[PDB]
């Protein structure tokens, strides 16, 4: 009887329609104009934006924006009178606890991606700082993934 | 002749402010006199002759004039105010013939894109649009670490009498991932436009070390300054002055030999890092080597510290004398210390991984992952613990404590009189 139920219930046709669930890629971004970069940005140093959820970092000496859901994770390390930051961001093969059917990048064989960026400074307190804010903002964007999701 | 002047410009990132110059002949900046910067006060000079092509962007402090030279260089001014961009076109297009390109960077936020080497940059667009470009002269060296994985050095940014004090947070390293099979090509090209140093000749070469951690066949290349180690999916370079301490540690099954790097900083294989490579010879290895050398330059240099050639001997003993010769760090051997069975270390296991410890002169020493190093001077005391044809050691120092379980009972009292004549603190509950 559940054979043929089955058998009645899913056609050929449907088989044909496949809703392949090709990952939808989450479309964010950090900014639409230059004018929206905050004029603090000016001391070729990291910065966090928390209304646009985006880390700025000093790329030979132009403010790029990072996205928190670009970024994955980092880490700090004090080394004599300097303290390292490496930020590592989302690349397939390092791949985070996402399921198939929503990646955080845009599905391309062809396309590249930037796995991390180590930073040095002379000030230890600050970039100790500056990696919490980028802690918090990463904590936060997931909770509220988390409470879209249950709602 | 209408000299065209830029107050409050900088080059090249410089901390101090400068005074910028358009002439019939050229480019010219000069630093403002206002700050007391240790450092040449001549004013930068570029000829009108080595000017390719100009573009303009947003750069950090306002709008960044960036100069493509014929000499594949890049001159970074920034400084510029939105309004300036009318005067600029017009006058560089007067002197120099020149069109001033306004380039528009991607702002998305996103770490995906592609890659573009450029004659003088390397670019990484995302949407069509630069988001980052990197001078070539800023690359200090590339790696492949990893299948779809390369690693760029960028030129630590600290005192050269020939640069102003840069302000700000450096960048240090860049890690591309590029998917397909297509990275060791981009390698290859990113090699040959970066002009990296080139005929390089290695000293001596080692070739199919079967490494233990981490575990792979390794060509061993020794240079005068670094130490490269080849693999199938990861090449890394070691600077010599990183080798903080060799072991050369006989295993306890009397067919093998160890020998043991310890590197600071610690390596990196993705997230994991080794700050122990461990080395699994065959004792019955045996291998000829003459070195790459000059007789001039192993007279001046390498003359008492390295053998010209090395006869037919064990493989990990040339091996740890090249280490030895090129890093000027000891060897350090197995100590006075002989177990029961006339052995120069003990069986047992740290946690859930069994392995082989060492009381060597100094410092015990573990040698399998993980590899663990204590100094006698850092230990505070040792405690023996009855779990029993087996006995526990746990070892207490200023960071924390590592217990040594499985250790057989017989081998207790020569443990305990070594330690106490090392001057360490042994507790027996």
């Amino acid at each position: 009887k559940i054979q043929k139920e089955g058998l009645a219930r899913f056609n050929k046709s449907d088989a044909q329609d496949g809703n392949e669930n090709h990952a939808v890629f989450k479309r964010y971004e950090s900014y639409v104009r230059e004018s929206q970069i905050p004029s603090k940005v000016k001391n070729l140093r990291i910065s966090i934006d928390p209304k646009a959820q985006t880390i700025i970092l000093p790329i030979c000496g132009r403010p790029v924006p990072f996205h928190i859901n670009s970024f994955k994770n980092g880490s700090k390390n004090e080394e004599g009178d300097y303290m390292y930051i490496r930020l590592n961001f989302n690349s397939p093969g390092m791949g985070s606890s996402v399921k198939k059917t929503e990646l955080p990048y845009e599905d391309g064989d062809d396309k590249e991606f930037v796995r991390s960026l180590t930073f040095r400074s002379t000030n230890k307190e600050r970039m100790s700082e500056v990696f919490k804010a980028i802690t918090e903002l990463k904590k936060t964007a997931v909770k509220r993934d988390q409470e879209r999701k249950t709602m | 002749m209408s000299t065209v002047d830029f107050d409050t410009i900088f080059l090249n990132q410089s901390k101090a402010p400068g005074r910028f110059r358009i002439t019939s002949s050229g480019l010219g900046w000069k630093p403002s006199s206002q700050v007391p910067t240790k450092g040449k006060t001549d004013p930068f000079l570029l000829p009108s002759g080595d000017i390719l092509s100009v573009s303009w962007s947003r750069g950090y402090r306002g709008w960044e004039l960036r100069v493509y030279t014929r000499n594949d260089k890049v001159i970074m001014l920034d400084g510029f105010e939105q309004q300036d961009f009318q005067q600029l076109k017009n006058e560089i297009q007067r002197t120099f013939n020149v069109n001033l390109e306004h380039k528009e960077h991607s702002l998305r936020g996103w770490n995906w894109g592609k890659t573009q080497l450029t004659r003088a940059e390397l670019v990484f667009n995302v949407n069509n649009r630069p988001a980052w470009e990197i001078p070539y002269s800023e690359i200090s060296n590339s790696n492949l670490t990893g299948r779809h994985e390369i690693s760029m050095e960028l030129n630590p940014k600290t005192v050269d009498e020939n640069h102003y004090e840069t302000l700000g947070d450096e960048l240090v390293e860049v890690r591309l991932y590029v998917p397909g099979q297509k990275s060791q090509l981009f390698y290859e090209q990113l090699k040959d436009k970066a002009d990296f140093d080139t005929t390089s000749e290695a000293i001596v070469s080692f070739e199919d070390i079967l490494f233990l951690t981490p575990r792979g066949r390794f060509e061993i290349s020794m240079y005068a300054n670094n130490l490269r180690l080849r693999g199938q999916s990861y090449d890394y370079k070691i600077q010599n002055k990183n080798v903080l301490r060799i072991f050369s540690l006989p295993r306890l099954d009397d067919r093998h030999h160890l020998v043991i790097l310890q590197v600071d900083p610690p390596l990196r294989q993705g997230q994991t890092r080794y700050p122990f490579l461990v080395m699994q010879f065959d004792r019955n290895e045996e291998l000829e080597v003459e070195l790459n050398l000059s007789d001039e330059e192993y007279k001046s240099k390498y003359e008492g510290k390295l053998n010209r050639s090395y006869g037919t001997d064990s493989t990990y003993k040339i091996l740890s004398h090249c280490l030895r010769g090129l890093t000027e760090r000891r060897v350090i051997t197995p100590g006075s210390f002989q177990s029961q069975h006339m052995q120069p270390g003990v069986n047992c296991s740290l946690k859930a991984s069994e392995g082989q410890i060492y009381l060597l002169d100094k410092c015990l020493f573990f040698a399998t992952k993980p590899c663990v190093y204590l100094p006698y001077s850092g230990i505070i005391s040792v405690v023996t613990s009855r779990g029993s044809r087996t006995f526990d050691i746990e070892v207490q120092f200023s960071g924390g404590s590592h217990t040594f379980a499985n250790i057989n009972k017989d081998e207790q009292k020569p443990i305990e009189d070594f330690l106490k004549g090392q001057g360490v603190r042994v507790k027996n509950e």
